[PDB]
């Protein structure tokens, strides 16, 4: 599975 | 990384002696790319 | 044919009392506006008109001001219809030559500024200038050449460069060895100084439209001792052309109507702020930035988001803010703005985190006067204006207002500051009721006694 920190979004983006 | 700011530079000879805040800035570590790297302190919450 | 003459008599007249009103009131300001105006008559037959009333206000002596005025309204003219140049170029001619005949020299300095500045234009050739130069100093009227020099002898020296330099060696041989009287020296040493470091300062201050503005024609004239300026100029000419006229008018005055009619950037901030030690580092490369003014309130707004993604608030974002504030005006005002922006639009969005965080920054850019304390005049504590996400932003930002400065210097800086949204010591009683209610409540009620005197009154 893909690790947090690569599907965690970046505030800025939503 | 944590080297990638900028240094806090201003005359050493007024800093002996008073606090002369933050003058001027020298470069840290750098690359020929144009891009800025994060500090590990922007993601430590300070003790106070 | 006769009734067609009659009916020219009339037209003649009816351009005439169109056209002449424009001309006399002429100015710098309002130009644009005559040209426009001048062309809803049929000027093509009205040149006349046009040219007599332009020697008209050349020859005025108040008007010595508005001859840029004239000049550029001429060359607008002379680009739409060459005619018009073409005969200025000789009715300003021969009365210039007439009014030196009788030595009038306030109507003969408006006459060469009204022809200098029409060679700027390229209206008139430099054959024009240079016959006038030399009428003037086979007179020695030293006071016109002067005049004329100081505008147009810059252009003059790039196209006639012979007789230029021709005018100088003169002119110089008079300032170094002949008896002049003071009023004059100090102007021919003064246009010395002009052409030893700004050959163009003489017509910086006219009117200057742009060449892309005007179409070039140039129209020249050679003075002979027979020929007289036409003193029935403008008077009725009869039209044989009347329709051919009026039809190329309609092309020409519709020709003049025609003619006349991010996630990237948010990145970009972020990571700046993400790179910086300190809040005067994150603040110098922001500034390096050299953000447009219409940018800097997003920016503000990067900020503010990306301290509320933290899970306290930063003593950093109060120091970045206030090197911001500090630099220059327009960051101060982005700043005010966007304090009103988020407790009037987006403190709905903010969870209690967030709004914790929110009240102590804005709390210490308050406290310290980086943002005026008159900003919490948007504050207006009631039941209905407010809700409970900006009565929690309130208490946690009057909460840092008194950790930092106590609260006596909290009460005088509020009681120095008009905030009747906040302490209302008139109106409606329950606004009192509420605000002593919402500041005690929140343990600021020391705050509060003060306005309780009149909570007292209005039992009675």
């Amino acid at each position: 599975h893909i690790p947090r920190y690569i599907r965690n979004q970046p505030w800025y983006y939503k | 990384s944590a080297s990638h700011i900028l240094i806090p530079a201003s005359d050493l000879s007024w800093s002996k002696q008073t606090d002369t805040g933050i003058t001027h800035f020298r470069a840290g570590m750098t690359h020929e790319d144009e891009k800025l790297i994060p500090t590990i302190f922007r993601y430590i919450t300070t003790w106070e | 044919q006769d009734e067609d003459i009659k009916f020219q008599r009339e037209n003649w007249e009816m351009i005439r009392s169109h056209v002449s009103p424009i001309i006399s009131n002429l100015t710098m300001d309002n130009l644009q506006e005559s040209h426009r105006d001048l062309f809803q008559v049929n000027i093509l037959i009205g040149r006349n008109i046009i040219c007599k009333n332009v020697v008209d206000f050349t020859l005025n002596k108040q008007n010595g001001r508005l001859i840029p005025a004239l000049s550029a309204l001429i060359a607008l003219l002379n680009s739409d219809i060459p005619d018009i140049g073409e005969t200025l170029a000789k009715e300003l001619m021969l009365m210039f030559v007439q009014q030196f005949n009788r030595k009038d020299y306030v109507s003969c300095g408006n006459i060469l500024q009204c022809l200098s500045i029409l060679f700027l234009y390229d209206v008139i050739h430099e054959i024009v200038i240079l016959q006038i130069l030399l009428l003037l100093l086979e007179k020695n009227s030293l006071r016109l050449v002067i005049a004329v020099m100081k505008i147009c002898g810059w252009k003059l020296a790039l196209v006639s460069k012979k007789t230029h330099d021709m005018i100088w060696e003169k002119l110089r041989y008079i300032l170094q060895t002949q008896e002049l009287s003071s009023t004059l020296r100090e102007s021919l040493e003064t246009l010395f100084e002009i052409r030893q470091k700004d050959y163009k300062s003489g017509s910086q201050g006219l009117f200057i439209l742009d060449p892309t503005s005007y179409t070039v024609h140039t129209h020249s004239y050679i003075v002979s001792d027979e020929d007289e300026a036409n003193k029935e100029l403008g008077n009725f000419e009869k039209c044989e052309n009347f329709n051919e006229l009026t039809m190329a008018f309609d092309t020409l005055r519709q020709k003049l109507l025609i003619n006349n009619t991010d996630v990237e950037f948010k990145k970009k901030i972020y990571l700046v702020l993400k790179s910086s030690l300190s809040g005067d580092e994150a603040a110098h490369k922001l500034l390096k930035l050299k953000i447009a003014n219409n940018l800097k309130k997003s920016v503000v707004d990067i900020i503010i988001k990306s301290s509320l993604q933290e899970s306290t608030f930063s003593k950093f974002y109060s120091i970045l803010s206030e090197r911001m504030i500090t630099f220059h005006r327009s960051w101060q005002t982005a700043y005010n703005e966007t304090f009103e922006q988020n407790y009037t639009q987006d403190i709905e969005d903010y969870e209690t985190d967030q709004l914790r965080i929110l009240g102590k920054f804005w709390g210490h850019l308050i406290s310290y006067e980086f943002l005026p304390m008159d900003c919490l005049k948007i504050i207006k504590l009631t039941e209905e204006e407010s809700c409970p996400q900006g009565r929690i932003f309130i208490k946690f930002l009057f909460q840092e207002l008194v950790n930092e400065l106590g609260l006596d210097e909290l009460q005088l800086r509020l009681n120095s500051s008009k905030l009747d949204g906040m302490f209302p010591l008139e109106g409606d009683a329950e606004h009192i009721r509420y605000s002593i209610n919402f500041f005690t409540a929140i343990g600021l009620g020391l705050l509060t006694e003060d306005m309780r005197s009149r909570l007292t009154i209005i039992q009675e």
